[PDB]
């Protein structure tokens, strides 16, 4: 699906 | 029986393909152009995405996942069972579906103004703003601005969405949305191992931390610093003071040993946020790994659109569930690290094409911390002093101790920030603490973990959680933690592979076919094996571990410990309760 950072 | 059961699970796989795919695409539309339009339709592709569920679910649970012979047939059937939002009533779904929308549409357009004046957005504003400026005043203005605009818009949201995720995770079999999420895991000790690898870090953090709260103290001031006291948290370079590096020209070990503006290298030399990617892609390949495809140029948004649109700026990599679609969405700023962002979002690009062949229900990470780790373990080798020169982005005992304190303002100082963030939320969704604590809680912990409190006191009203993008987002946050610990596990691991030896800081793992198989082997598996499997299959062994993150950092211990005794140093926030006198 959709994957981010520290994020 | 066992032929019901793999046909069960083939009919799945075709339609969920096709389902996700299209969901996929009307995600995109509304990420990368918010409007009423492009959100009626995304709330209407979840309603069908949910019927989809809803039907395959139902059907899932009529079958006993433990009286079943093949484990990976076992895995997709129980996966199948969870129908997460699609377990709500209809009109409670449309009802999350759009507290969803609405909490990732009000974060996404927040802006502080000055009056009569211009109106800055988050990125790039707030963030240069929060990195550049040291002056006390400036970066309160936008510390508290952002929390007073998007923080507090949050709040009225925030409660109703968690009565609703917490009735999803109980109707799916779980006590609360927290449990569901830990979950995701398959680690009954998670909270233990967790815990353990946060005291392990700890040392190094307390170190860290005492060394900077001295830097802060002779810039501003012995008046606005405790040096026995937890640091005010706008003073770190950073929004959410989670990573500390543009905070680096404060705190550098040996100024008589400077280094580059990588920033202004980056700019003169003509880099873009294509060339960027680029670079990215280029480390990929020279491991052996893959390319991404042509589409990817052409599909993605590398940078914050011209024509005015709102847009969800925050780094994102996407599977259109096709085999062939993969794209990042990230509003690109042309610094070093946007370049370190770029690799991290280029590994989930490659975790994607690793695993394309596998059933769709397969296609995740060994578990949501490994998909965060692959594009930072070769950040790391990109990182390195060697390897930035060899990029003309950077020009010895002195230079290494400036290194590795370069790299522990990163990664040592998010340690406790990626801790608390769940921490916190964990115990929202087990009732622990409730909406009249939200703030009050939130702020023992930036405490308690980070030794951080606010410059300024908070009123009724504040959410100060609700101004970190993943907390409206609902994406967990534990990966992150997870990620920092693996990823020195697999640098370790990748640099021995490809022959290094020397200190682990050192070490550049560019151009390493070794290295790259490594990581294909195990990143082919997506989600068909538990994660010690995968775990294994990089390291030579099966546990999550700080050994090679301590490592990584020990020569900067020894010097910070040396530092710290002589300057007479307390280690730690003795005085918990003192907040700024300002
Ligand atoms: C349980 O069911 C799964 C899925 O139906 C079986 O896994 C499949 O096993 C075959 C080998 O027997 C895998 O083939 C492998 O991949 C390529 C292309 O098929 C082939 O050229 C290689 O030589 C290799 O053998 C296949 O990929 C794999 N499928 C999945 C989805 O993982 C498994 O065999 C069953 N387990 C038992 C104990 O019966
Ligand atoms: C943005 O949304 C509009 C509808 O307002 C739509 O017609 C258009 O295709 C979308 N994309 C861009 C780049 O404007
Ligand atoms: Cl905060
Ligand atoms: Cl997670
Ligand atoms: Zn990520």
């Amino acid at each position: 699906d959709r994957v981010y950072i520290h994020p | 029986d066992e032929a019901e059961a793999s046909k069960f699970v083939e009919e799945y796989d075709r339609t969920s393909q096709v389902v996700w795919n299209e969901y996929a695409e009307a995600n995109w539309n509304y990420n990368t152009n918010i409007t009423t339009e492009t959100s009626k339709i995304l709330l209407q592709k979840n309603m069908q995405i949910a019927n989809h569920t809803l039907k395959y679910g139902t059907q899932a649970r009529k079958f006993d996942v433990n009286q079943l012979q093949n484990t990976t047939i076992k895995r997709i059937i129980k996966k199948v069972q969870d129908l997460e939002r699609a377990a709500l009533p209809a009109q409670e779904l449309e009802e999350y579906n759009k507290i969803l929308l609405d909490m990732e549409t009000t974060y996404s357009v927040a802006t502080v103004c000055h009056p009569n004046g211009s109106c800055l957005q988050l990125e790039p504003d707030l963030t240069n703003v929060m990195a550049t400026s040291r002056k006390y005043e400036d970066l309160l203005w936008a510390w508290e601005g952002w929390r007073d605009k998007a923080g507090r818009a949050i709040l009225q949201f925030y409660p109703k969405y968690v009565e609703l995720i917490n009735q999803a995770a109980r109707l799916n079999g779980y006590v609360d949305a927290g449990d569901s999420w830990r979950s995701m895991y398959e680690t009954p000790s998670l909270e233990q191992d967790l815990e353990r690898l946060f005291q392990e870090l700890q040392p190094l953090y307390l170190n860290l931390h005492a060394y900077v709260r001295r830097a802060l103290h002779r810039h501003y001031g012995a008046q606005h610093i405790n040096l026995e006291g937890p640091i005010p948290a706008h003073l770190l370079g950073n929004m959410w003071a989670q990573t500390w590096s543009n905070i680096y020209d404060l705190v550098v070990p040996f100024p008589s040993a400077p280094s580059m503006d990588t920033t202004e290298a980056m700019l003169k030399q003509g880099w873009t946020p294509r060339r960027m990617f680029k670079e990215a892609d280029d480390f990929f390949t020279s491991l052996g790994l893959l390319p991404v495809p042509p589409e990817f140029w052409n599909k993605s948004m590398l940078e914050k659109p011209t024509d005015g649109r709102e847009v969800v700026c925050h780094a994102s990599a996407w599977d259109f569930y096709n085999g062939k679609d993969f794209r990042i969405k990230q509003c690109t700023t042309v610094n070093l690290e946007d370049l370190v962002v770029a690799h991290h979002e280029m590994g989930h690009i490659q975790y994607f094409m690793q695993y394309k062949d596998l059933p769709v229900a397969l296609r995740e990470g060994a578990n949501p911390g490994f998909h965060e780790a692959i594009g930072d373990v070769l950040a790391l080798s990109v990182s390195t002093p060697k390897h930035l020169h060899s990029l003309n982005l950077l020009s010895s005992d002195e230079h290494d101790i400036n290194f590795l304190m370069k790299m522990a303002l990163d990664k040592i100082a998010f340690i406790p920030f990626s801790y608390l963030v769940d921490q916190w939320r964990w115990r929202v969704f087990d009732g622990s603490i409730t909406k009249e604590n939200y703030n009050q809680e939130w702020w023992s912990l930036r405490l308690k973990y980070q030794g951080l409190c606010p410059p300024v006191p908070r009123t009724q009203g504040d959410f100060d959680p609700g101004a970190k993008f993943h907390i409206p987002s609902s994406v967990p946050y534990i990966r992150y933690f997870v990620s920092f610990i693996i990823q020195f596990q697999f640098h370790e691991a990748l640099c021995q592979a490809a022959g290094h030896t020397g200190p682990l800081h050192k070490c550049d793992i560019y151009q390493s076919k070794e290295a790259g198989q490594r990581l294909a082997t195990a990143m082919k598996l997506g989600f068909s094996r538990p994660w010690p499997e995968a775990m294994q299959l990089i390291t030579g062994q099966p546990n999550m571990s700080a050994s090679a993150m301590l490592s990584y950092f020990k020569p900067l211990l020894d010097w910070l410990r040396t530092e710290n005794e002589l300057h007479g140093e307390k280690l730690g926030w003795p005085q918990y309760n003192w907040t700024p006198n300002s």
